[PDB]
């Protein structure tokens, strides 16, 4: 019934108790005991006594060690930058110090203050402090900068490749390039004396970093190289990151066939060396749901996203910016699984719990403010399109209106007026003033997004395709323009069979869009035609809805790693 | 306290109503109606159940023989099958069964097929057996006079083993049942008090190295008798 | 319901 | 064969988290009103999220949201009990 | 049956192999190369006078289904025990 | 003294191990204080100060395992016409001195190594054993296994111990690996 | 149940003696692992001297006294039984330096 | 309730009624399990269900649970006082 | 109106 | 209420000063953080002084018995504890 507690365990509450009489004679201890003392002093409530501890650089390098015991200090570390000690800027200043310190010492000492270093930037970075990692992993760039022989290049190109990823996650791309340039000039002058280097680490950052700036076109050239760089001998980390941005870049290139080759075997890598709650096979079943919710697979991809959801909710605490972008994710696709339906508390819920985050640990304007103020002002028009109340409804579409202007204005900042993602805040402010009576602007709204999108993407994409449908529900239910419409529900209904087979969840709404549209101008002939073909669609969807989770689509074990990445290449 | 005093009530309605010995079904639904309406129907909430389980009894066993005869397979029990499901959240049978179980071959047949039954009328509910207020009449004849005596399936264990061969070791009964030491030292006694089976060893005392043999001699005044 | 998801 | 089984819904929980009460005891709108009028057919709807609560709860609590209580996911019946 | 262990003062503590075999490095102290010797040489008198009492405070209360009350380790003696605890595996 | 970390010299407690470790893997003699001393001094290399040693003192460990491995595996190779007699022996006193390594080792076990790829100290000795030895002479070791048991039925008899002591040889050299208990056993040898 | 320790200056000897058991018992348990009649050696509690018939329970040896946790210690003559090296002292903080 | 009996709004209505049936009944679970069935609060929440019954126009147990808190108000508090005359008023409210 | 206050 | 219960639980086998001290640190602190409204953290507290009261039944120890039990009364009908409340009551008549 009752199990006596362990001498270890009963220990560690008494010198935790005895903590005023033996709080510096803890940092003496081996460093298995002190992560235990600090998980004692995080467990008991005593956040302000632990918060005093781990804002040390000489106490979080031996608590860092811990590497069986993380999954416990990324839910303390974040219960202190929740409990509002800024643990993580202190940490930077602290490390900026020591290196500012110690950069005219000797090697030796340098390399041991980088490999600390690396740890702390890398623990920061996966704690999802981007910002406060790029000033531990510039201090260390200044440090392996410094010097110049044949030890310190390879430590400069790491701590390159890692300062990238610590910049496209806080959206600082336009100091990506730059620091891929820099990167360049680096392995440049490593090939030069004879060592090679891995390109894959690299190149894979590229992957994500010209995603973000919706340069898929580029961002595909570029993971077809990193795939190539990929060798035996990397740690699982740097495949399944490589994996992960060639599967997001293949699926808005529309090659949705090998997306799900690398995907699933990503997925499968990371629960197989990390396991089922880590933080990276969290970060990799998160986009695992964005495949799914880009193959109109939503039903698979809700499931994923609250599965990615709950291993960083779990892991990361309350208040964190990777909680962040998993109830954002959660929150567009709860948004488009209940879309028809009309359920959008759950999908209000993570919208609102994203924003609330980001809005309290990232400052006023961010670009990680367009994605989820979009987000919940997407679900704001659905609830009140649906209302049954009028005057809540006016205001929902107001505060919507300002959620949408509040991220195009972030868009634009961050990239300009003639970027993918800004003409998909076009498109949905269009898509607003559809329902706000604001139709005269909401036109050149939609034609705005179209010239964008069919500029870069072209008229292969289904992005396009959703705005073509909007204008085309635009012209057809609200503006009378019934004749040229026809053209926009037929190129809708075209490409979506192009990509998405034959069941396509968006063609129902061109279908009763275009059969409303037909039937006010004649020919029946068409419309009983296309009811014809509605029931045909509904039962292929009915027939089509996949009770099997992606779970076990993955399954265990389907190939190695040089299946995947060969086969690849030979499609490309 | 007259919440103290249902669970006095409680655990000796259980006892009655289980048991078959009752002066009517009227008068229990009688008592539990009366005390309803004065002291309350939370009073009477769990009471209540207990009569109503025993009138879903009759509704659920001639179902189940309804559901054996609707079988695409000749399935028999081979033995008077009577069975009644009671609420878990209103009996206070429930105790602490710390001591597993593992019937033979006998009442496996009718176990498993009644699970099949049960599971497919109700939907949602698992069956938890209370394997020592199991009652049955076996075909004691191994004997020249076929005696008949009533024993519970804790006793029907032991018996079983016997039945089909005379001589079994203690070392063999104490883990085919695979149920508590301390309980089968007075699990074989009482059969001893009726003798039942004869004490092969030696010893006073029953303990594992005790096997036994039945009892060729055994005589009772009455062909139906209950062992005690 | 007359329009489609935002993208 | 005489033979005593106790039957209960194999939720482990064992207690509806709408309600606070016992799994297998009446709901709480089956104890207030009910409790003298008609209580048995106060059973449990299970859901995909493995959540069993009283099946006038869940539809007393679907009536305001539409998300399992305990994890904040879409609800959706999978069983019943009749 | 019974296990002698001596403390880096010089002092001995004999107790059951049942009791000291809570520990988990005390069953490889008793494994390998063949009462028993056992000698500590950081380990002092006091923090292993402490242990040998946990043995018999754990064995006694093994699961137990009373409220098993906690082992009173004094805060003067708590590092040096916790330490000892750490490499006993106790 | 007392069980704090200090700084102590890597290299004169690696050699004051090396004789203790090479006395247990041939399984001679090993003095009981002495053993305790090195389970004092296993301690604290784990928790040496500045860095711990545990790093250094495993990939050392498998430094010397490999070249005793390598030193028995010459002297199998030199050993003709009695590989499997010898094998048995070697192998007997081998896997005792692997399990009293493992108990050597027990807070390097467990403290560094599950912590983080590595293996187990105890488990690191079949390994080694298994990919150091045995596969430049898997064909060779299971020939005459064949032959010999193949031979019962035909009359001449092998004897108990010496194709039975390496039967379960493959089964222990792979109870590391939980997945496959006895897929090596039965895919080389079965 | 009684949990006690016995020491002899350098030793300590950890029993299980129950409350029915007396002194000749944990004689019988010394003599075990220590090979020493009783006759030779005899125990002492404090400074006081117990009788061999003379039951354990009532020489101050009570449950709530000799719990497991802090075991009662009798001194065992074949006293001078040396100290147990008292752990270093703490700073009391509150003190003024 | 009150807001919503005080609102012309059929929907807010609705759903700050269903609120309140929550509350309510979320509330006479407690008082049942720390008190019990026949005690002054547990008649209380009878007596607050029973008046939000009749403002969620089910007529039909707004009497039951009148009635099941005056049975239990004047059984222990005596039949004539302060609460039992407050249940009766609403009792009467629900009637007329 | 239509009532008392809640108890 | 941690620290002190740990604290007491150290301290009970010693001599009647030191206990004295603690049953005071006790009753101030349990009064502060029964005041402030830590009913389930001041429960803790009171109970590890009524078991320091216990150890020895002396006239001073048998007085603050008492007190410790009209203390503990008053952190368990604010917590709801009343279940416990009319236990506590029973151990304050046994001491008074
Ligand atoms: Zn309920
Ligand atoms: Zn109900
Ligand atoms: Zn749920």
């Amino acid at each position: 019934e009752w199990i006596p507690e362990t001498l270890y365990n009963t220990a560690i509450s008494a010198v935790v108790d005895n903590y005023i009489r033996s709080r510096r004679d803890i940092r003496s201890l081996p460093e298995n005991i002190q992560f235990d003392v600090y998980y004692k002093l995080y467990q008991q409530g005593r956040l302000c006594q632990l918060g005093s501890e781990f804002c040390e650089l000489e106490v979080f390098a031996k608590v860092l060690r811990a590497l069986d015991k993380r999954h416990l200090l990324h839910h303390c570390f974040q219960a202190l930058m929740d409990h509002g000690v800024k643990v993580a800027s202190v940490l930077a200043y602290s490390f900026s110090r020591r290196c500012s310190y110690i950069a005219e010492s000797d090697a030796a000492v340098k390399e041991k203050a980088i490999q600390v270093g690396f740890v702390l930037g890398g623990f920061l970075s996966d704690a999802g402090w981007y910002s406060d990692a790029e000033k531990v992993f510039l201090s260390c760039l200044q440090l392996c900068t410094l010097h110049d022989e044949m030890l310190h290049w390879f430590r400069a190109v790491e701590c390159c490749v890692r300062l990238l990823h610590v910049r496209n996650g806080n959206c600082k791309y336009h100091l990506g390039e730059e620091t891929f340039k820099l990167a360049q000039t680096y392995m440049d002058k490593l090939s030069k004396h004879g060592q090679q280097a891995n390109k894959a680490a690299l190149y894979g950052e590229l992957c994500a970093l010209l995603f973000a700036k919706s340069h898929y076109d580029e961002a595909y050239k570029w993971c077809i190289e990193a795939m190539k760089e990929i060798t035996a001998g990397l740690p699982v980390k740097v495949v399944v990151d490589v994996l992960r941005q060639a599967s997001k870049a293949c699926v808005v290139k529309r090659e949705f066939k090998k997306a799900e080759q690398l995907i699933k075997h990503a997925v499968y890598l990371a629960r197989d060396h990390f396991g089922s709650k880590h933080p990276k096979y969290s970060d990799t079943l998160l986009d695992y749901g964005f495949y799914l919710l880009n193959v109109d697979n939503i039903c698979q991809s809700v499931a994923i996203y609250q599965a990615a959801l709950d291993i960083r909710q779990s892991v990361f605490g309350g208040k964190n910016i990777h909680v962040a972008t998993a109830h954002e994710d959660l929150a567009y696709s709860s948004y488009v699984h209940q879309y028809s339906s009309g359920k959008f508390d759950n999908a209000l819920f993570h919208a609102e719990r994203a924003i609330g985050i980001i809005t309290h640990i990232l400052p006023e304007d961010h670009l990680l403010l367009a994605s989820s103020k979009r987000v919940k002002a997407l679900i704001l028009e659905e609830i009140a399109i649906d209302c049954h109340n009028k005057e809540t409804e006016q205001r929902l579409l107001q505060e919507a209106h300002d959620l949408h202007l509040s991220s195009l204005q972030l868009a634009k900042k961050a990239f300009g007026e003639f970027n993918v993602q800004t003409a998909k805040h076009y498109g949905n402010l269009g898509r607003l003033y559809q329902s706000m009576r604001k139709f005269k602007e909401a036109e050149e709204m939609h034609i705005k997004a179209i010239q964008i999108k069919e500029q870069l993407l072209g008229q292969e994409d289904y992005e396009v395709a959703l705005s073509v449908g909007h204008l085309a529900s635009l012209y057809n239910y609200d503006m009378n323009q019934y004749e040229n419409a026809e053209k926009l529900y037929l190129r809708s209904i075209a490409i979506g069979k192009k990509l998405f087979g034959e069941g396509y969840s968006g063609l129902e709404y061109d279908y009763r869009g275009l059969i409303k549209l037909y039937n006010s101008i004649g020919n029946y002939e068409k419309v009983f035609e296309y009811h014809n073909v509605l029931s045909n669609w509904n039962r292929l969807r009915d027939r089509q809805y996949s009770v099997t989770d992606a779970l076990e689509d993955v399954s265990t074990s389907p190939q190695s790693t040089e299946e995947v990445v060969q086969s690849f290449l030979i499609s490309q | 306290d007259k919440d103290v005093f249902q669970k006095f009530y409680a655990r000796m309605l259980a006892k009655r109503l289980i048991h078959g010995l009752s002066m009517s079904m009227d008068s229990e639904e009688a008592m539990i109606n009366k005390l309803k309406q004065a002291c309350g129907y939370e009073f009477t909430s769990k009471l209540h159940r207990m009569y109503t389980d025993m009138s879903v009894s009759a509704d659920l066993n001639n179902k189940f023989n309804n559901f054996i005869k609707n079988q695409d397979t000749v399935i028999d029990l081979g033995i008077s099958f009577q069975i009644y499901v009671l609420q878990a959240g209103a009996w206070p049978l429930t105790q602490a069964p710390s001591s597993t179980f593992a019937i033979p071959q006998e009442l496996e047949k009718s176990v498993q097929m009644f699970e099949l039954f049960y599971s497919q009328h109700f939907s949602g509910r698992k069956l938890t057996w209370l394997h020592y207020l199991c009652t049955g009449e076996v075909k004691m004849n191994y004997l020249g006079k076929p005696y008949v005596a009533m024993v519970t399936t804790y006793q029907m264990a032991v018996l079983l083993a016997f039945n089909n061969s005379e001589t079994v070791s203690y070392k063999e009964l104490q883990d085919s049942t695979q149920m508590n030491e301390k309980e089968l030292t007075k699990t074989i006694k009482s059969l001893l008090d009726v003798k039942m089976i004869n004490h092969d060893s030696e010893k006073e005392d029953i303990d594992a190295e005790s096997s036994f043999s039945l009892n060729m001699n055994f005589s009772s005044k009455r062909t139906k008798f209950k062992i005690t | 319901l007359t329009r489609n998801k935002g993208p | 064969w005489n033979a005593v089984a106790l039957w209960a819904w194999d939720i482990v929980v064992d207690n509806c988290a709408i309600c606070r009460n016992h799994i297998m005891d009446l709901c709480i709108e089956c104890q207030a009103n009910q409790a003298s009028a008609t209580s048995e057919e106060c059973t449990v709807a299970w859901g995909v999220c493995n959540h069993a609560f009283h099946f006038h709860c869940i539809s007393r609590w679907l009536k305001t949201r539409q998300v399992c209580p305990l994890d904040n996911r879409e609800w959706e019946f999978q069983k019943y009990g009749h | 049956m019974y296990v002698k262990l001596i403390s880096s003062d010089g002092h001995e503590f004999i107790v059951k192999r049942e009791h000291a075999l809570t520990s988990g490095t005390i069953k490889a102290m008793l494994s390998g190369p063949g009462t028993n010797e056992v000698n500590f040489r950081e380990i002092p008198s006091h923090v292993l006078s402490k242990v040998c009492m946990y043995f018999t405070y754990k064995v006694r209360y093994t699961n137990s289904s009373t409220e098993i009350p906690e082992f009173p380790i004094a805060p003067e003696i708590a590092l040096e025990l916790l330490m000892a605890a750490n490499f006993l595996d106790c | 003294t007392s069980l704090k970390p200090r700084v102590v010299d890597f290299d004169e407690t690696w050699n004051k191990l090396l004789t203790t470790i090479k006395a247990v893997v041939m399984l001679e003699y090993v003095e009981r204080a002495t053993w305790n001393d090195r389970f004092s001094d296993i301690y604290a290399l784990c928790v040496a100060y500045p860095e711990p040693l545990g790093e250094r003192l495993y990939t050392e460990t498998k430094i010397f395992l490999e070249n005793h491995v390598r030193h028995l595996h010459k002297r199998v190779l030199e050993s003709e016409e009695q590989v499997l007699v010898m094998y048995h022996r070697y192998w007997e006193e081998y896997s005792k001195g692997a399990d009293y390594m493992d108990c050597l080792y027990r807070y390097l076990n467990t403290q560094f190594i599950k912590k983080n790829p590595l293996m187990e100290i105890g488990e690191l000795a079949l390994d080694m054993w298994r990919k150091l030895m045995v596969e430049p002479l898997q064909a060779i070791l299971i020939r005459m296994l064949l032959r010999e048991i193949k031979n019962d039925r035909g009359g001449e008899d092998p004897n108990q111990k010496v194709i039975h002591g390496v039967i379960n040889s493959f089964v222990h050299v792979e109870q590391y690996k939980k997945k496959f208990p006895l897929k090596f056993y039965q895919e080389i040898f079965e | 149940d009684v949990f006690l320790m016995i020491r002899r200056h350098k030793t300590t000897i950890f029993t299980d003696a129950k409350e029915s058991s007396t002194v000749f018992e944990l004689k019988r348990i010394v003599e075990g692992i220590l090979k020493r009649p009783p006759d030779e050696q005899r125990l002492y509690k404090d400074d006081q001297l117990l009788d061999d018939g003379k039951t354990l329970g009532e020489c101050g040896f009570t449950s709530q006294t000799a719990r497991p946790q802090a075991p009662a210690t009798v001194g065992l003559a074949f006293l001078c039984i040396e100290p147990f090296s008292s752990p270093p002292e703490l700073p009391d903080v509150m003190k003024p330096q």
